[PDB]
RNA sequence: CACAUGUUCC
RNA sequence: UGACUCUCUUAAGGUAGCCAAAUGCCUCGUCAUCUAAUUAGUGACGCGCAUGAAUGGAUGAACGAGAUUCCCACUGUCCCU
RNA sequence: GACUUAGAACUGGUGCGGACCAGGGGAAUCCGACUGUUUAAUUAAAACAAAGCAUCGCGAAGGCCCGCGGCGGGUGUUGAC
RNA sequence: AAGACGGUCGAACUUGACUAUCUAGAGGAAGUAAAAGUCGUAACAAGGUUUCCGUAGGUGAACCUGCGGAAGGAUCAUUA
RNA sequence: CACGGGUGACGGGGAAUCAGGGUUCGAUUCCGGAGAGGGAGCCUGAGAAACGGCUACCACAUCCAAGGAAGGCAGCAGGCGCGCAAAUUACCCACUCCCGACCCGGGGAGGUAGUGACGAAAAAUAACAAUACAGGACUCUUUCGAGGCCCUGUAAUUGGAAUGAGUCCACUUUAAAUCCUUUAACGAGGAUCCAUUGGAGGGCAAGUCUGGUGCCAGCAGCCGCGGUAAUUCCAGCUCCAAUAGCGUAUAUUAAAGUUGCUGCAGUUAAAAAGCUCGUAGUUGGAUCUUGGGAGCGGCCGUCCCCUGCUCGGCGCCGGCCCGAAGCGUUUACUUUGAAAAAAUUAGAGUGUUCAAAGCAGGCCGCCUGGAUACCGCAGCUAGGAAUAAUGGAAUAGGACCGCGGUUCUAUUUUGUUGGUUUUCGGAACUGAGGCCAUGAUUAAGAGGGACGGCCGGGGGCAUUCGUAUUGCGCCGCUAGAGGUGAAAUUCUUGGACCGGCGCAAGACGGACCAGAGCGAAAGCAUUUGCCAAGAAUGUUUUCAUUAAUCAAGAACGAAAGUCGGAGGUUCGAAGACGAUCAGAUACCGUCGUAGUUCCGACCAUAAACGAUGCCGACUGGCGAUGCGGCGGCGUUAUUCCCAUGACCCGCCGGGCAGCUUCCGGGAAACCAAAGUCUUUGGGUUCCGGGGGGAGUAUGGUUGCAAAGCUGAAACUUAAAGGAAUUGA
């Protein structure tokens, strides 16, 4: 602190209050716009409806094709290009099936080779995709 | 460190340690006071009585010879002016700048110089308000200040 | 202008101690500074001081030894309870073996050990070791 | 007096 | 489509602005709105037969017995006398 | 010695600026700034005028124009604001 | 007792205005992310007109020019 | 920081998390408030604006015979919807208490169970011995190898020993149960009664193992792997981390000294507003009581005193001693005491077998416990007088000691009965007194002001000079003259260019001119005059804290630009033309509008830079320079020397700077400040939180306009950037 007066507590508190708004983490957590733009709305997981499967081209040097799914929510109606987590799992997903979509772990930032996707699929048709890969569960058909 | 100048000069008086009366001075306290009353009667601000007394009359300081200082002696006999000397010369200086500004209104340097005295006048005005040597409703008004010399 | 007087005195003799002057002059003389100098002398941190009492704020010439590391000042004078006085010396003094926090109490001006003996708190003044 | 430009990996 | 480039020509080859306008034949131009239905009106699009800068261009607060479009209310204009 | 204003109660078939006097309003487009003037007897307007703006000539034996005529006339009882 | 009269609290209805959020929209101007696209080469070496800032104008385009500044310039230096 | 708006806000006790400080949460068992779908009104009752009470409207919903009637699960269950998200339409008043006329009846309060990897505590998934071996401390053996006095481990090698999980009865438990414990019998050698979840390039522990894949599939929080030898993809072996738990997403905390009070940074990485003034706000010079004495321990350490002025008893001879009550500048601050719900927190005791827990329990009826701590911040009371505040008397309505007169009045008293006046106790007023040691700290290497001699491209007004440039007049002589890298555009026998003499106009102020001076900054250069101002120096001159930084606000503010006039020499945005080039719409050259010049108003932006806010102190020297002052040999002018000028040698204050070094600091460049900083605090403003979006949109405000001030988010990105070294 610069001012060191014996009764400058309201000056020091106002400076710390104002300079907190210049912090990226404080302004994100204390503004309605950050929560408005979030499709989850503070939710850890959400259910959505598959309307199409979208292939996403990769970034600089590492080049491949990433398998994604355009997920449309039920609680908000917004559309999310969610990423299919593991290898060979797009054969598991079908059209017009409800999916449990969460984040991937970077908390609102595009992850690695995939451009513009922050979301991954956990459960499909109330059946876990991890057990589908392991063969522990079979899709009801 | 002047408050309206960037100068940091060091030039002021320095009294000697001893407060005793000089050995060459044979003028008693009342003889100094009647000399002070003579200079104050013919018109003289207390700064100037101290000046010429140490020049011709050879006194070191009035506070050491008499019991009081120059302004305090005039206040006892009521010969002190209505308003103090440092505010008087600031108002006199402010009148001269404003009178000069009437003709030379292109003088932006003199225009900037005008606020400094009015800044300095108000600092002396509110200080003398707390010392109760001026009336509590006294206020320096620029248009009617030309009546005072 | 000169807001605090003890702060200017302590930093002036700290600059002389860093250079290692045999004695140092501080321009103001105050009752607090004289009381401050008597606290350090009983512990032998400095050489013997003397004041030059003119008809103004006097000047103090303090003889210096080489036993002083740093004598700081805490501004403003925060009041110190008996409960957190251990907390004050934890993050200010170098160790618990030595280092002295002096702070003014109603009984007078003394270091933190003597304030514990008299069981009296007060406002902090500075630290020195 | 003019000397404009030549995809990415180590 | 086309910034760009080649080329013929004159004294300059229409710049800023504006437009189906009191100025556009094609034309009832195209799009949106106003309607149940609009060759009318408004806002945009400009390859403008033949817009355009004191032969003044654009703008348009206030006003106009100046010329048009729509709405509320009002009524024998009309149903139908 | 006054007229004016405000308030309260009661009351008449909700009737009360009771006759007379007496602004329909709103949203837009084009044009002209406006007040004004104009084809007496078909066109009151977007036409004319208007302030504002920009040019041209003239220092008097001069610019402009009148007069059949003359040391004729006006601008001019004027002089670049 | 039903009921009527007047007063008070007063749900609620109609109409009108204001405001919060979402949102269609002919047309228009932006930013971001790829291109082995096209046009040129502004800046980094005096980058071939030294660089940059403020303010105006012009031009397909980076940009150019005028005026005044700064070196973050290629000069801490040049003489009776 | 009123009012207003939002609140993804019931509040608190408290919860998580922290060395210290803090951050986040608190719908949730205790307290208090609000409600029963949204309002509104009411009856009864002590207590309701009650809804497991009515009365209406609104919205939803029910039966109907179509006339009518009737409802409020945010009470326990339970059903639908909503969701990522949350249990049984179970039993019982046996415990806790509550209600009633009451020992007796009632309680979806509550208790007991069921579901239930919310979570927490305890804790299975094995142990021993023998054979082969791989070996370890010892003796011999120079090695080899030996016995195992002592062992350590490995091997579906073998062997019995002990229990649980489950089957399972008796008892207990409980209202009836259930679970746990006890009890019998069974119940394990691959004790098949078989433990999973992630990963194996780095952080980060653990294969350069095998095969397939070939920038495809895919992996990967990040860096990064994959394009035919993949330590990173898919499988197998093996190994590593936790272990009935593990992984992932979301949100928060610490790490974050990346929000910095503790405790950040601001010259170059993010940054000090262009500068100044300026009321709030914040911070503020020194100075008003130290010392002595009685006692004890080996000059030092410890206790008491420097308090003053109604009622009683160690009492004693009007006075003295002691005890009690009251008054004695006010705070902040410090110490103490009371009042300070529990639960929770720390913590005493206690073998729930341990522990999470709980408040019990232990001994041959007794012994006992069920503590203690804080409750800040706020309020009360009591000791202290350092620090930080406020105040006393200097026109004295100043403090004490007796008072004199005036007014009313408690009255004790006139023996009682009645008037009066006063001694008398109280309150107030007025005049003469006596006395004070009769009442004034300092003048800050703080500030303000006065004065003296200067000083300065400081500012404004007027005046004056100087070339040069342009144009014109005249004269002379001429075929070229301008301009360029080179040419051309341009002028030219109608005489260009050049020379000379002049005239007129408008700009500008060279050399002198400097790491010099002045000014808050922008900025300021011909002579002279006028007006006002200013720093520094000198001062035994005046006031006495009048001070420092400042939001709101205000003044000035380069150039460019705008509006009115004046004037437009030169230069010169735009534009025209000639060159260059692939093109020039640029750089070059000839013209040239606006502008550049003066006056009156706007505009408030600069690389407005020292890229370095302002006030105060300290910390090395060295030679200069500006001003003022001081001292001194001497050279030189007025001349006729003192004194003043010009030099020379030093000293002082600050004024701009420079040089130098291991003060010190910094990432370094470098810095006398960019130091006196993890040994972190002198004071006060402004301002920054990776890079873009973006100084953009919108909103507000100013401006004639241009544009000026304030000022986002969506989204995107793993780097951008600063200093320095080596190559190119």
């Amino acid at each position: 602190g610069k001012c060191r007066g014996l009764r400058t507590a309201r000056k020091l508190r106002s400076h710390r209050r104002d300079q907190k708004w210049h912090d990226k983490q404080y302004k994100k957590a204390h503004l309605g716009t950050a929560l408005k733009a979030n499709p989850f709305g503070g939710a850890s997981h959400a259910k959505g409806i598959v309307l199409e499967k979208v292939g996403v081209e990769a970034k600089q040097p590492n080049s491949a094709i990433r398998k994604c799914v355009r997920v449309q929510l039920i609680k908000n109606g917004k559309k999310i290009t969610a990423f299919v987590p593991n290898d060979g799992c797009l054969n598991f997903i079908e059209e017009n099936d409800e999916v449990l979509v969460a984040g991937f772990g970077r908390k609102g930032h595009a992850v690695g080779d995939i451009p513009g996707v922050r979301f991954k699929v956990v459960k499909v048709a109330n059946v876990s995709l991890l057990a589908l890969y392991k063969g522990k569960k079979e899709r009801p058909r | 460190g002047r408050m309206h100048a960037p100068g940091k000069g060091l030039s002021q008086s320095a009294l000697p340690y001893r407060r005793s009366v000089p050995t060459w001075l044979k003028l008693t306290s009342d003889d100094v006071k009647e000399q002070i009353y003579k200079l104050a009667k013919k018109g003289l601000t207390p700064s100037q009585i101290g000046v010429i007394l140490r020049d011709s009359h050879g006194v070191a300081q009035v506070r050491f010879v008499t019991g009081n200082k120059i302004l305090r002696i005039l206040k006892s006999k009521g010969l002190a002016p209505d308003l103090p000397e440092d505010l008087y010369h600031l108002i006199k200086k402010a009148v001269a700048v404003r009178k000069h500004l009437e003709r030379n209104r292109k003088d932006k340097d003199a225009k900037f110089r005008l606020i400094l005295i009015e800044s300095r006048i108000h600092r002396l005005a509110r200080y003398y308000k707390t010392k109760r040597v001026l009336p509590p409703n006294w206020k320096y008004e620029s248009s009617t200040a030309s009546a005072l010399v | 202008v000169r807001m605090n007087v003890l702060a200017d005195a302590l930093k002036s003799i700290n600059n002389a101690e860093k250079r290692g002057k045999r004695q140092v002059l501080i321009r103001p003389c105050s009752k607090v500074i004289v009381r401050f100098l008597t606290v350090m002398m009983k512990h032998g941190y400095i050489g013997e001081f003397e004041i030059i009492d003119d008809h103004r704020a006097g000047k103090i010439v303090v003889n210096l030894t080489g036993r002083l590391n740093k004598c700081g000042v805490i501004s403003p004078r925060f009041d110190v309870q008996l409960k957190d006085l251990e907390k004050w010396q934890n993050n200010l003094l170098p160790s618990r073996q030595f280092g002295f926090i002096v702070l003014t109490t109603s009984a007078g001006i003394m270091d933190h050990e003597e304030a514990r003996r008299k069981h009296t708190g007060g406002k902090i003044l500075g630290f020195f070791f």
